[PDB]
RNA sequence: CGAUGUCGGCUCAUCACAUCCUGGGGCUGAAGUAGGUCCCAAGGGUAUGGCUGUUCGCCAUUUAAAGUGGUACGCGAGCUGGGUUUAGAACGUCGUGAGACAGUUCGGUCCCUAUCUGCCGUGGGCGCUGGAGAACUGAGGGGGGCUGCUCCUAGUACGAGAGGACCGGAGUGGACGCAUCACUGGUGUUCGGGUUGUCAUGCCAAUGGCACUGCCCGGUAGCUAAAUGCGGAAGAGAUAAGUGCUGAAAGCAUCUAAGCACGAAACUUGCCCCGAGAUGAGUUCUCCCUGACCCUUUAAGGGUCCUGAAGGAACGUUGAAGACGACGACGUUGAUAGGCCGGGUGUGUAAGCGCAGCGAUGCGUUGAGCUAACCGGUACUAAUGAACCGUGAGGCUUAACCU
RNA sequence: AAUUCCUUGUCGGGUAAGUUCCGACCUGCACGAAUGGCGUAAUGAUGGCCAGGCUGUCUCCACCCGAGACUCAGUGAAAU
RNA sequence: ACACAGGUGGUCAGGUAGAGAAUACCAAGGCGCUUGAGAGAACUCGGGUGAAGGAACUAGGCAAAAUGGUGCCGUAACUUC
RNA sequence: AGGACCGAACCGACUAAUGUUGAAAAAUUAGCGGAUGACUUGUGGCUGGGGGUGAAAGGCCAAUCAAACCGGGAGAUAGCU
């Protein structure tokens, strides 16, 4: 139910590779309001695709 | 496995779904625009429109479908008083889910769901 | 879908009368034995009907000799030959499984007359 | 759909009343029996001067079962009784000369065309 | 000898004049469209490869509807490849009819079967339930033992375990046309073929005689 | 001996062959039926219960058979705790006694989240010498391999009768496996009804909350087996044991030494699936790309600007796909999902109102109302203009052509 | 026999089949009378056995409801 | 050892059903038990249902199931009555 | 009337599952026993280590008991590791 060595570092780093994270391929710019937000989702201010959407 | 079923079990049991469903669909028509979490809102679509295709014929017979869906008699008139002949032309649909990013304290996926002539 | 419709819609018996649960009815099916087509009845009270257009189908009980015989007959089979309401009844219920155990005088129900 | 420890019921004047099934024939390992099958039988209870006696140990066919037949169309003939008719251990063939209750069109062949006759109702 | 590649409709039955009720599958085969001829001379070995359905024409793309043009041929939704047997030929723009089954006897039906998810051990191998009572502790279900000790001190390979369950190419052999029905483009096969409603099947004549 | 923790059962096995069944033979004090023994043969198959902790044993009743062994008397970081094996207690026995008895009896805590190997799955990465998209070949690898019974041959051969075949064929079962949900059913805490208590909606009525889904009765889809389809082959080749032909060595004989034939569930095929990470990295088809420059220790080089294809991925709607990933369908040109409409199914005649009835209730309106996952429709909503990645003709050496 | 080594004693009952059980037998290896003998109604979370009833204990498992497992965010151990 | 499913003496005693301080729904009153969000595989835990059979399971009916209230009727061997 | 019956609180702890680096250095859940008595409980008090106490099991005597805990002789001794 456990480990008879040590696993090296060499291991470590190997079992991390997988672990990498990912980035935001797309930003959408809001071609109304000209703030960037994410592709299909509203923006900061409540535009969505060109119109105001919500009065936040 | 689930094929072809239907439903979310949202990690609650099937009277809180049912209750909570309840509770928000009121808390929808009293303010006609929520926000809320994206499965919890993709599956409340499947409660309030069939409220507001209700709302299309003032029976007293859908005056206590809908009060039995709700139990809340404001929400029963705002239905049938002003939604119905709101949506009264409208094939379905009468609802809008806009995804507002996500949620600070956990990570949710929170959506604002509103109703389509609200504006 | 519309394809299997097709296929169920040339294949159902348009003849079939319409009947209820707790409907005593009787029913003609074929038996073939050596070359004898034969046509045995069969009578009794329908108690479950389950309906699929093509597949629908139907639950008789009868008390033979003693003994509780159910037979479910496939509607649309073409061994089946006649069936015939004898006496409609009042039921409430859409399948008559309390039939299973009330016998003589608790399995009497009454006649509906509307 | 007869398994062993079953009780079952008698379908004759052989003079039993109550028997058991304790053994499936016609292949190893066989599970179920439905009608139109051998099975190895006990006897619970008979009357108290038959032609069998309680603890005799003897063949017997499968007449009525609670689970039913099926049929050629997908009709299905239940019953309430898994009921049976005794043979002999030899000869194979039944023992009483009085079938009670209905049988089957499975049951007929020339193994058991005897019981058909006597049978007062072959469905 | 080739086969003929059909999309599976449903179940159903098909009762007879003598009261048999035959549970057919509906399989629908659409005019098999032949896309390119095999050989041995610049491929090695004979085989026709064709397409059948429709398709978005503005779905194919740039190499696939390529393809389609050299043929001369309308867009599928995929294509698949028969192996010819000899005296057996065919041009390249050739259809094929679900009348090549009007005379077969018995047919054999490929198609991926429906996917049972991550299967246990007695789903998937047909194991048994251990003791479900007389103090059972956590294993009411757990494929027991699985080797030996120390000597083949190791697991085998190819010991039954849990997993992945369907979702795989099968094939169901001999099974019984029952009617060949050319002029709406259906194929009535005895007994139930694998996969869901709608996916793909593969019908072949009978491999076994 | 700074712990290799144990009998039997269970669950999964796996191997051997000294073969239990099936297959093939030889001989028989083998008529036939049956055996008997020996040889080949491991492919698959190889019970259920009663007894007792059993191993073992005995018995019942089947089966074609109820094989023998190995694997820490296979298997406790899988279960069990009956046996043995702690502390309690008691009997018999022994001992003055404490106590002791491969004597008995009642009772008696079984830990561990997996690092590596192993394995079952499923991905990511990169390679495959321009890139991309599909389609394959099959180097291999797995799986599969059981058998009864009836009838025909034929009461024939046989036999004094009793009895009773070979061979060949047909049919039907058992067991097992794969698939599937049309049938039969199960489940169906989302559909529908009944009903208890109680509380609430002002009250009545109607509902609703809670009481294991309050308790029930049915039940759609899906999932399922007990439901029903299919399978095991045939054949080929080469053989084992064995049977031979020809045939010398050895004027003969001889199945072998040359040659030749046959010969089994075994072998290799044939059947199914995986299958080019088969690095030897395969084949086919389609599609895409035809910029400028500087720089040096000229290279399959370094940088700059230009250019960004085919396509891909992300995103989004999603799935009879699914742990996640993956896979698949779809993203307005759009039925992908939800809703909606229609159907269908199930429940079984709502509410309201009228009537009857002291009333409970009944009747009428009414096969009503409600109706989850289904079906067929419908852009009503949500699937964004995009952006992102991937580029700029593909080293060298010979060879064959072609000019 | 809570005691019998042989011993699964024998016989009877019970079961299709009983190393258990119950009843006889006495061959008491090694019972036996206040380290009590033999009975004994009642009583017992008592021991053994049988029957009925009931049932997923089982043939033979299926399906569903949840809580975990699983993915994401935050935190973040352990023996070895 | 903890903002720990434990322990901790006394006093109070609402309504309906109910014998009841049982239990159910409630009152006064007090909470929603200090990571969540999804997903709806194996497997495990806690539960619900079951065709046909009904102890065949197993050391052993372990566990589950089943029985269950009141009133009336009726009630065996045996017995220290 | 009762070391009476049933059965809550209370007091227990037979079976079973869970838990076994737990929620917990013995608990939860579901069933179980006693429940007017040899009952149960609260406050205080006494009994001291070869002693106490014990409806007796070598039990219990501050999570420890075929001899408690703490200091001392004491750096006991160790032919052993
Ligand atoms: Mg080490
Ligand atoms: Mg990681
Ligand atoms: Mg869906
Ligand atoms: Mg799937
Ligand atoms: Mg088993
Ligand atoms: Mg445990
Ligand atoms: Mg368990
Ligand atoms: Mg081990
Ligand atoms: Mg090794
Ligand atoms: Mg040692
Ligand atoms: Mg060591
Ligand atoms: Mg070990
Ligand atoms: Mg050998
Ligand atoms: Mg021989
Ligand atoms: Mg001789
Ligand atoms: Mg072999
Ligand atoms: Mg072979
Ligand atoms: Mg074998
Ligand atoms: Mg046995
Ligand atoms: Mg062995
Ligand atoms: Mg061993
Ligand atoms: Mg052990
Ligand atoms: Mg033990
Ligand atoms: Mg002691
Ligand atoms: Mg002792
Ligand atoms: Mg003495
Ligand atoms: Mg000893
Ligand atoms: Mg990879
Ligand atoms: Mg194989
Ligand atoms: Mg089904
Ligand atoms: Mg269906
Ligand atoms: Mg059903
Ligand atoms: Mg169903
Ligand atoms: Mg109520
Ligand atoms: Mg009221
Ligand atoms: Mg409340
Ligand atoms: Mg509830
Ligand atoms: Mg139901
Ligand atoms: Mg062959
Ligand atoms: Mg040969
Ligand atoms: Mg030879
Ligand atoms: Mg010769
Ligand atoms: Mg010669
Ligand atoms: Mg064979
Ligand atoms: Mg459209
Ligand atoms: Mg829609
Ligand atoms: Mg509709
Ligand atoms: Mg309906
Ligand atoms: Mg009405
Ligand atoms: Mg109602
Ligand atoms: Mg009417
Ligand atoms: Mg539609
Ligand atoms: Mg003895
Ligand atoms: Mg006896
Ligand atoms: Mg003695
Ligand atoms: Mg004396
Ligand atoms: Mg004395
Ligand atoms: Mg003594
Ligand atoms: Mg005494
Ligand atoms: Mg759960
Ligand atoms: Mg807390
Ligand atoms: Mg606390
Ligand atoms: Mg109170
Ligand atoms: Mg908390
Ligand atoms: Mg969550
Ligand atoms: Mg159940
Ligand atoms: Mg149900
Ligand atoms: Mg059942
Ligand atoms: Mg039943
Ligand atoms: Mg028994
Ligand atoms: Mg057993
Ligand atoms: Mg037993
Ligand atoms: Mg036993
Ligand atoms: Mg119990
Ligand atoms: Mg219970
Ligand atoms: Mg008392
Ligand atoms: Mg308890
Ligand atoms: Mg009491
Ligand atoms: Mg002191
Ligand atoms: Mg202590
Ligand atoms: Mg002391
Ligand atoms: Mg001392
Ligand atoms: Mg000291
Ligand atoms: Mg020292």
């Amino acid at each position: 139910a456990v480990q008879q060595n040590k696993p090296t570092r060499s291991k470590r780093g190997m079992r991390r590779s997988h672990d990498a994270l990912t980035a935001v391929t797309s930003l959408s710019v809001d071609k109304t309001s000209g703030e960037k937000h994410l592709r299909h989702h509203i923006t900061a201010d409540g535009y969505y695709r060109g119109r105001k959407v919500i009065a936040k | 496995m689930r094929h072809r079923k239907s439903g979310r079990q949202l990690n609650r049991n099937s009277s809180h779904r049912q209750a909570m469903f309840r509770n928000m669909a009121g808390s929808l028509v009293r303010h006609e625009i929520i926000k809320t979490t994206l499965p919890k809102a993709k599956e409340l679509r499947r409660v309030v429109e069939p409220l507001i295709t209700l709302a299309k014929t003032d029976s007293v017979a859908n005056r206590r479908l809908a009060f039995a869906r709700t139990r809340d008699n404001e929400i029963v008139a705002k239905l049938f008083n002003e939604l119905g002949p709101r949506f009264a032309s409208r094939a379905g649909g009468y609802t809008r889910i806009l995804k507002c990013g996500f949620r600070a304290g956990d990570n949710a996926p929170m959506a604002y769901i509103e109703l389509v002539d609200r504006s | 879908s519309n394809i299997i419709k097709q296929l169920e819609q040339e294949q159902m018996k348009q003849d079939v009368p319409s009947f209820r649960p707790g409907d005593t009815v009787e029913v003609k099916v074929w038996v073939v034995e050596g070359s004898k087509k034969r046509l045995q009845a069969f009578e009794g009270v329908v108690i479950a009907i389950r309906n699929r257009g093509l597949h629908s189908a139907f639950t008789v009980r009868k008390i033979s000799n003693g003994e509780g015989v159910e037979r479910v007959f496939q509607t649309h089979s073409p061994v089946v030959d006649s069936i015939s309401v004898k006496r409609r009844g009042a039921v409430r219920k859409a399948k008559l499984y309390y039939l299973r155990e009330r016998t003589g005088k608790a399995a009497r129900i009454k006649e509906r007359l509307n | 759909m007869i398994q062993e420890q079953t009780m079952l019921n008698v379908a004759d004047n052989s003079g039993a009343r109550r028997v058991m099934c304790i053994k499936v024939l016609g292949g190893s390992h066989r599970r179920y029996a439905g009608v139109g099958d051998i099975i190895k039988i006990t006897i619970k209870e008979a009357i108290p001067r038959g032609k069998v006696k309680k603890g005799d140990v003897l063949k017997a066919v499968v007449v009525r079962t609670k689970k039913g037949v099926r049929r050629p169309d997908g009709s299905v003939i239940r019953f309430d009784g898994n009921a049976c008719v005794l043979l002999n251990n030899n000869s194979e063939q039944p023992i009483g000369t009085r079938i009670f209750g209905p049988v089957t069109r499975e049951l007929r062949s020339e193994k058991f065309m005897k019981i058909i006759s006597l049978a007062p109702e072959v469905l | 000898m080739i086969g003929l590649v059909g999309k599976k409709v449903g179940m159903t039955r098909i009762f007879t004049e003598d009261g048999v009720s035959i549970p057919v599958t509906v399989i629908e085969v659409e005019a098999n469209r032949v896309t390119q001829v095999k050989d041995l001379a610049n491929d090695g070995y004979r085989a026709i490869q064709v397409t059948t359905g429709a398709k978005k024409a503005n779905r194919v793309t740039k190499p696939e509807a390529g393809h389609f043009a050299k043929a001369g041929v309308e867009a599928g939704r995929g294509l698949w490849e028969f192996r010819l047997a000899e005296g057996e030929e065919f041009t390249v723009g050739q259809s094929i009819s679900v009348e090549l089954f009007a005379d077969v006897k018995k047919v054999d039906v490929t198609g991926t079967s429906k996917g049972k998810g991550f299967a246990g051990t007695v789903k998937r191998w047909n194991f048994r339930t251990q003791d479900a009572t007389h103090g059972n502790s956590l294993s009411h279900r757990v494929p027991g033992s699985i080797g030996q000790n120390q000597t083949p001190g190791k697991v085998f390979k190819g010991k039954k375990m849990a997993g992945q369950m369907g979702n795989e190419r099968v094939t169901v052999q001999s099974l019984d046309v029952v009617r060949v029905d050319a002029e709406r483009n259906l194929l009535l096969v005895k007994g139930a073929v694998p996969g869901a409603t709608g996916s793909d099947l593969i019908v072949k004549p009978a491999v076994k005689a």
